[PDB]
């Protein structure tokens, strides 16, 4: 695999591996701990479809390296957007300059090591024809309407990439990766008496476009998933004024997910514990969280969009227990804060391109399931809210302060889900609010493929999970 | 302009390329490049921590051919790549389905002589020059006081590019731009409490720029302001949205009045065209010629001329937000804003921030404001709030893990007044604007 | 910058 990539990144663009030893040396002149190449190219395809037709298609490429020269705290970075010798130097010689020292010239020699594949080298692209494609949209649109005769309005879209990277760095790493991507997406609009609402579903992961003619429960995915949209847009018509205060919560399975990764994930990214900026700091050892939440990081997920068979720096993706029975057990690493906290690298270094500086970042964060029941849960409480779906959310992390802000929810009263009610943003202080989790489900899935993570102006696709659970406490925003 | 006028020469051949390649294919396209240059540095407790040299380049192009559309885009500008990206917009519109509203904006809107608005002023300035400014926000920020325990860093960034738009109707105009920018983030503790915050100054000149150590000032102010803050209980009452958020409140009107959302019915204003929305004093007005201005553009994303307008005038709503493809959905023309709004100014109506906390009396200040929470569709709005709460027209204490909560329609036609404290930092320029009341979420 |  790392040969297939070398033979597209490397040798199509007149590089060898002498090449990189000589752009690694010329970085290490320079008095350093670690200095980088990364090597990407990348293909996305989109197609869109809106008012019943086949709207819109765009194919978008990009390619380039990246280059870090690393000492202790300090990074220096230049990238060019082309893959060639010269870009390398160019790179190299700017980056470089972050020290004025002259180093050992020490550096590992270059070495690959094998790792697990989590996802095809397939080239989702090519692997289906452009009507079969096209064929899912339209599937989608037919289902939607026949859904219901309220839907007046259909987008759905089809997106994919196909990505090569390859990373060398004067540590001796050596490594490669070959990353697919799709999505589908659907947004309805759903009409009555003048009143409108929409609703919206989807996802996928890193495999073909099959994945949404497959089998769900007994229909075609697609198929699914527009009559999901349909559904959570009439839900929304429906619904009355959330109640405003604190009150219980219980949140469903799934992407209510986005609770650890705002409570919790951020505050764990080992760049703010490095520098003690993160209400986290300081706290390994110490109940963060419930007894009952035990809170992992995995980047090892076979097939999943916020898996990692390489991160970004090369390391391969790792199971990472970060709270363990409520006790914070560590945090998220990138090379250059596993280095200067005295840790080691944990899988999720992780860039948005050649031309971004790679962080510590999540890639499928989610809880452990319980021995409750779902329904358990739903009747433990007197008066609350049951919400199975969220928009997304955000964090502070150093005053420990987040929110998430729903997409589908309704009243519990007296142990039974009533009422709709409309979207309100939820918010506590991550900490507490973990500690306020007094009963887990035994029904933990991840997403569908949708989740998107931005830190520093970086998006990232990220998986996020939970079984059902409860909230004791936590203040929702709603007027009545 | 060496650096510059050279990319300029490379980008306005690169779209002349494009759109020969494209135009016996088709029978309209589109194309836009542009070129960003600069350095982005940080500091550490006044020490360089981050380097970043930033080069980035792109083309797109739109192509049409029997009212079917195709896109695509590439970083590389040889000419072969730009063979390439045209003959995939090409292949992509041999698939897509005839779309009547699609198309090169109209011939009598585009801007062939396109105004000259003095977007660029550019700077020689060394990674050692720029650290030492960031390191200047940053000490400023750090030696303010005791209970600053730590840092998120200084950070400063000098950029400069330049952008070219042709289409089939013969326009090729390109224009260059600068922008500067200077912060500083602290971190402060109190009583096991800890609070973050920064400030900045941004302008296209260097010259325009506060100093470091007014950076430093403000954003050790800002911070120590946030600590040992409490949780409000469950209320309602009225709300200050300081002129920082004040300016995002009215910039969901901006989605609200797109056409994009008004011809598929996806905007609560749907039926507001010539309605009163707001109070009738008050006049949003849009500036896209402004000299030097931060959101000023000579043509927008679709190549069409920009124009001086009073989206609300005395309240009423006077106009949508269109762009070619929305226009022609709705049987009117763009109004030139593809690619968003182009400089918005709310007047003051006279009174500064402390005699606004004074007409208030007792209420909440928001100065920050987490999720999304805002339906395009409804109005409803629901966000996470942090800021102060205010007794006997002063400040009592900060306050923070609350959430507002209302909707946009009468929180719009409900506003008591705006400020004369104007943030000028931003797109839209407005002062802090009080709201008699929202329901506010706490304990 | 901001974290969601
Ligand atoms: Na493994
Ligand atoms: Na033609
Ligand atoms: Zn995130």
């Amino acid at each position: 695999s790392l040969n297939l990539v070398s033979e597209q990144l490397l040798a199509a663009n007149g590089l060898k591996h002498q090449d990189l030893f000589a752009i690694l040396g010329q970085l290490a002149e320079r008095r350093l701990d670690y200095g980088d190449l990364y090597f990407q190219s990348s293909y996305h395809e989109s197609w869109v479809l809106e008012d019943r037709i086949i709207k819109d298609g765009s194919y978008n490429i990009d390619q380039g390296v990246g280059v870090r020269a690393i000492s202790g705290e300090k990074t220096g970075f230049a990238y060019a957007d082309q893959i060639s010798l010269l870009a390398l130097e160019q790179s190299a010689q700017a980056a470089r300059t972050i020290v004025r020292d002259s180093g050992d010239g020490k550096v590992q020699t270059l070495g690959a090591v094998e790792h697990s594949p989590l996802y095809t080298s397939v080239d989702p692209l090519q692997s289906m024809s452009r009507e079969e494609k096209l064929d899912i949209l339209r599937r989608v649109d037919k289902v939607a309407r026949e859904a219901d005769k309220r839907v007046q309005e259909v987008t759905a879209s089809l997106s994919g990439v196909y990505e090569l990277i390859l990373v060398a760095a004067t540590d001796g790493t050596l490594a490669a990766d070959v990353r697919p991507l799709v999505r589908l997406s659907v947004s309805v609009l759903v009409e009555e008496d003048g009143k409108r609402e929409r609703g919206a579903s989807g996802g996928g992961g890193r495999f073909g476009y099959e994945f949404f003619l497959a089998d769900l429960d007994g229909e075609v995915r697609a198929d699914a998933w527009a009559k999901e949209a349909v559904r959570m847009a009439l839900v929304n018509l429906s619904a009355v004024a959330a109640p405003a205060g604190t009150m219980p919560v219980v949140l469903g399975a799934g992407w209510p997910g986005v609770l650890l990764h705002e409570a919790v994930g951020h505050g764990l990214e080992g760049d703010f514990n490095r520098r003690g900026t993160s209400v986290f700091s300081g706290q390994v050892g110490e109940l963060v969280a419930s007894e009952l939440c035990t809170v992992v990081d995995d980047g090892t997920m076979v097939d999943r969009r916020g898996s990692v068979a390489i991160d970004d720096e090369g390391t391969p993706g790792q199971y990472n227990v970060l709270i363990e029975n409520g006790i914070l057990k560590g945090y998220m690493q990138d090379k250059l804060n596993a280095r200067l906290m005295g840790m080691t690298p944990t899988g999720n270094g992780r860039r948005e391109s050649y031309a971004h500086l790679p962080m510590p970042r999540m890639t499928n964060t989610y809880m452990l399931p319980g021995k409750s029941t779902p329904q358990e849960i739903i009747e433990s409480v007197e008066y609350g809210i049951y919400a199975p779906n969220f928009g997304g959310g955000q964090v502070d992390i150093t005053s420990d302060k987040f929110v998430f802000s729903t997409s589908e929810a309704y009243l519990i009263e007296n142990g039974k889900v009533t009422k709709p009610v409309k979207g309100a943003t939820l918010i506590g202080s991550g900490i507490e609010t973990m500690q306020q989790i007094s009963m887990v489900g035994n029904d933990l899935k991840l997403d569908n493929g949708v989740g998107v993570c931005g830190k520093e102006g970086q998006s990232l696709p990220v998986g996020v999970g939970q079984p059902t659970l409860k909230v004791d406490n936590l203040t929702v925003g709603g007027t009545a | 302009i060496s650096q510059v006028e050279a990319q300029r020469k490379i980008l306005e051949e690169a779209v002349s390329t494009a759109l020969e390649l494209a135009s016996g294919k088709s029978d309209g396209a589109e194309v836009a490049v542009s070129k960003t240059t600069g350095i982005s540095v940080s500091t550490r407790y006044g020490e360089v921590e981050n380097v970043e040299f930033n080069s980035d380049g792109a083309l797109g192009i739109t192509v049409y051919h029997q009212n079917r559309k195709g896109s695509a885009s590439s970083t590389d500008l040889s000419p072969q790549a730009i063979a390439r990206t045209v003959q995939a917009a090409l292949d992509i519109a041999r698939y897509t389905s005839p779309d009547p509203c699609a198309g090169v904006a109209d011939k009598e809107l585009l801007a062939f002589d396109a105004p000259d608005l003095d977007l660029f002023h550019p700077a020689e300035v060394s990674p050692d020059e720029a650290i030492e400014l960031a390191a200047r926000a940053e000490q400023a920020a750090l030696q303010a006081d005791k209970r600053i325990t730590n840092t998120e860093g200084g950070s400063f960034n000098s950029h400069y590019g330049v952008k070219v738009f042709g289409n089939s109707h013969g326009m090729l105009q390109g224009y260059c731009s600068t922008r500067h920018s200077l912060s500083s983030c602290v971190i402060a503790e109190e009583n096991g409490d800890m609070e973050r915050d920064y400030a900045y100054t941004i302008g296209r000149a260097m010259s325009d720029l506060q100093t470091p150590e007014w950076v430093g000032a403000d954003c050790a102010r800002r911070t120590l302001s946030r600590l040992s803050p409490r949780k409000l209980s469950t209320m309602k009452a009225p709300v200050i949205f300081a002129n920082e958020v004040a300016t995002g409140l009215f910039g969901h009107l901006v989605g609200a009045i797109a056409g994009g959302s008004v011809y598929r019915k996806s905007t609560f204003l749907l039926d507001s065209l010539g309605k009163q929305i707001l109070p009738d004093w008050l006049t949003i007005e849009e500036h896209p010629h402004l000299l030097k201005g931060l959101a000023s553009t000579p043509f927008d994303s679709e190549g069409v001329r920009t124009e001086r307008r009073d989206i609300i005038k005395d309240g009423i709503l006077t106009q949508w937000l269109l762009t070619s493809y929305s226009a022609r959905k709705l049987g009117l023309k763009s109004t030139g804003h593809a690619g968003g709004i182009h400089n918005w100014r709310i007047a003051g109506q006279g009174l500064s921030f402390e005699q606004m906390l004074k007409e208030m009396g007792t209420g909440l200040v928001v100065t920050e404001l987490m999720g999304q929470g805002v339906s395009a569709i409804t109005g409803d709005y629901s966000r996470g709030a942090a800021g102060f709460w205010v007794e006997n027209g002063e400040i009592q204490y900060p306050v923070s893990e609350i959430t507002i909560a209302g909707n946009l329609k009468d929180m719009w036609r409900n506003i008591v007044t705006v400020g004369n404290d104007i943030e000028t930092r931003s797109n839209i320029q407005c002062g802090s604007v009080l709201l008699p009341e929202m329901k506010i979420a706490g304990q | 910058d901001r974290v969601y």
